[PDB]
């Protein structure tokens, strides 16, 4: 089998200023590649074919070149509707056709802290049997950031779950929500809860904390 | 030049044969020399290949897949199908249906528009409203978000607004997600201050056609938490 | 699409004294509106047609004026069959075609306080878990009232229920109902109930209760 | 000089085809040139156009609403008529069947008696009575109100009378307000001095036909106010 590893993970860049996007093979597969473009809710549409070579219709703004296992795309000038994920193919030995994990192509303003807030189970949950904790981070760029749960000092994991939001066509921000699941009792053994996240626009890491 | 159209089931049960036709327009199936092919995508992840039928009478497959996965064609109503037994809640994804016009070889530059292709088992249930009330004791200088949740729900997708589509600002909602029950789980929330929360009405507006269900909710601050 | 409304929303002329109605039009007509005329529980009778036509059996009371956008309907006098809703038709462009939100006819009558009194729920309905409050506003004019409830000096509102009787063939007044559904656990947990009344007749704003 | 007489089967539920028919007396469907028309009227709203037969064959209706409405006319008995495929709850209205005799235009000159179809809850549940008793903490000084409510019924209207009827002075009833259970509430009320409670004992009758229930409640003073 043949591995696709694409770079960076996240590229957040202006419209208007070049970007390049670097793809590496497990195994040389000479110039044998595509690039395609996916935008959420559509199609992949393809962009380069044979590495080099540009698809039909595509403007001459998007170009391509590598060899072996070193490729690499180049756009001229990006556009408003040009951020989306992009995704490496090789065809160097297939079957299995092997795709990159994607590249995800961010704009600006620049980094802001999350505006954040934890939301204590409500009642008709509680009678039921269940209890949820929420952490919400909202207006926060980039989209990185990392949750943790502690109640009252116990180590947890599995426990949790997270989810993102898209970049806002306004604010250009994101928004994360993190639920921790429990039982009715289960969540009245212990008292305290807290939710703790580390972001790049956060000096320090913010703890937030509520009572039982 | 050719237009392709999926379509399929849509709700399977696991364990039975997920079935897919693409249909081809704006010309036959065998039109030239080119290849025929079929793509899957897991929602928030990238896309998979499952197999791809050659002009000649050569068909190829994943070698993960092919135990399970037929792919055949017919000229006589000019179209070709996909076949998967024994499919699992992991097959839940979106299907193309794709060709390679020009030039013989293994990329795809012809697509046709996807299919959501759910297997969870779950008898389409009707939606459950949860009003995310705010809280004054959580509130940060004046501004709060409330919100509404729509819970243990079946199939998609759920129709979720604000005063009937009236309040539109700030409002931001949630793609739904799978539960280990079989069940989704969305979230429609908006910030706003809570001076204005005590003479400007919040309904969550909750239609879900498939169970033909309609519910309206008021979200308002719990008064066992009130500021009394 | 093209859209018009009327004015004004409600109009109180005595019997017996001219009166006038207004109809505008988003975008110019020339003359191509009409005048209906609508009692309850009656279908809609035909008024004026293309303005300043008066159609088959209709007496010269009713006069219709006005072009391009702006169009009026004067009565000499009004007799007492008078009392209706009267709407007003385009045929400038349809299909669609697009109606007036309707205008009432009102008889003049002297500005009268409420007789405000609440039922509190009783028993019968409490055994059902809900509970279901009533306000009575008797024998006031003019219709208009503004109707709030009041719990534990906290407002609740968008949960209730309002009528409007007709009105009255004696003495002209209006009867209002306004009806509060609650749940078992709130009604529980709450121990005064109110409704506040606003109204013409009423020197300041009037809330009657009772405690749980 | 042409009348117009509506029929259908006024109740229904969400999803099936509401049909209407209007026929003509007096006068023919290929009558002169004119137009023949169906619009409707939500209980307590205004009138809503729903289409109109143009005497040549030509049909018009509300773009809105022409996906799912149909006109269609014959002559052999002589009449027109409404089909609205997967009716909803939301289409509860009272319909007219109307035409234009002079001249022809968009107006209409001819009516007939339009009828209310309902399209949520069910023929077969009888009311029950639920007692308005006055108490001495709710007389004002001489001033009582008693009473009877008509609850957990349909379909409306329902017959309500005090003593068999022999009490009509001072009898004051309500219009039915459809609740968000499918069912009707109405009020029957009697205002008088608080000294009437104990010289004449009160009977609330409520006789049902469509479920055939009739129930005779006595209103008595409250039992709450003895010393338990």
């Amino acid at each position: 089998d043949i591995q696709m590893t694409q770079s960076p993970a996240t590229l957040s860049l202006s419209p208007g200023e070049r970007a390049t996007l670097f793809c590496r093979a497990s195994q040389s597969v000479s110039s044998s590649l595509a690039w395609y473009q996916q935008k959420p809710g559509q199609a992949p549409r393809l962009l380069i074919y044979d590495a080099s070579n540009r698809a039909t219709g595509i403007p001459a703004r998007f170009s391509g070149s590598g060899s072996g296992t070193d490729f690499t795309l180049t756009i001229s000038s990006l556009e408003p509707e040009d951020f989306a994920v992009y995704y490496c193919q090789q065809r160097g030995n297939w079957p299995p056709i092997t795709f990159g994990q994607g590249t995800r192509l961010d704009t600006k303003r620049t980094v802001a802290a999350p505006s954040v807030f934890i939301f204590p189970p409500s009642d008709e949950q509680l009678k039921s049997g269940t209890a949820s904790v929420v952490c919400l981070l909202n207006n926060f760029y980039p989209r990185e950031a990392k949750v943790q749960w502690k109640v009252d000092n116990a180590l947890q994991s599995g426990n949790s779950q997270e989810s993102v939001t898209e970049q806002d066509s306004k604010d250009s921000t994101y928004s994360l929500s993190s639920t921790l699941t429990l039982s009715k009792a289960d969540y009245e053994k212990h008292k305290v809860y807290a939710c703790e996240v580390t972001h790049q626009g956060l000096s320090s890491p913010v703890t937030k904390s509520f009572n039982r | 030049q050719v237009q392709l159209q999926e379509s399929g089931p849509g709700l399977v049960k696991p364990s039975e044969t997920l079935s897919l036709t693409c249909t081809v327009s704006g010309g036959s199936i065998g039109s030239s020399s080119y290849y025929w092919g079929w793509i899957r995508q897991p929602p928030g992840k990238g896309l998979q290949w499952i197999g791809s039928f050659h002009y000649s009478g050569t068909t190829y497959y994943n070698p993960s897949l092919k135990s399970r996965v037929t792919i055949s064609v017919d000229t006589s109503k000019n179209h070709f199908s996909l076949k998967l037994s024994s499919v699992t809640a992991a097959d839940t994804a979106v299907y193309y249906c794709a060709s390679r016009q020009n030039w013989n070889d293994g990329y795809f530059d012809y697509w046709g528009q996807g299919t959501l292709v759910t297997v969870s088992s779950a008898s389409t249930k009707g939606p459950s409203v949860f009003p995310l009330a705010p809280s004054s004791k959580s509130t940060s200088g004046g501004t709060a978000a409330l919100g509404c949740l729509v819970k243990d729900y079946f199939p998609e997708p759920v129709t979720v607004s604000w005063n009937s589509g009236a309040l539109t600002s700030g409002v931001h909602t949630f793609p739904a997600v799978l539960q280990s029950s079989g069940l989704y789980s969305l979230s429609s929330v908006v910030t706003v201050p809570s001076s204005s929360l005590g003479t400007q009405t919040y309904i969550c507006n909750v239609n879900h056609k498939p169970s033909n269900t309609k519910v309206d909710k008021r979200v308002e601050p719990k008064s066992c938490d009130k500021t009394h």
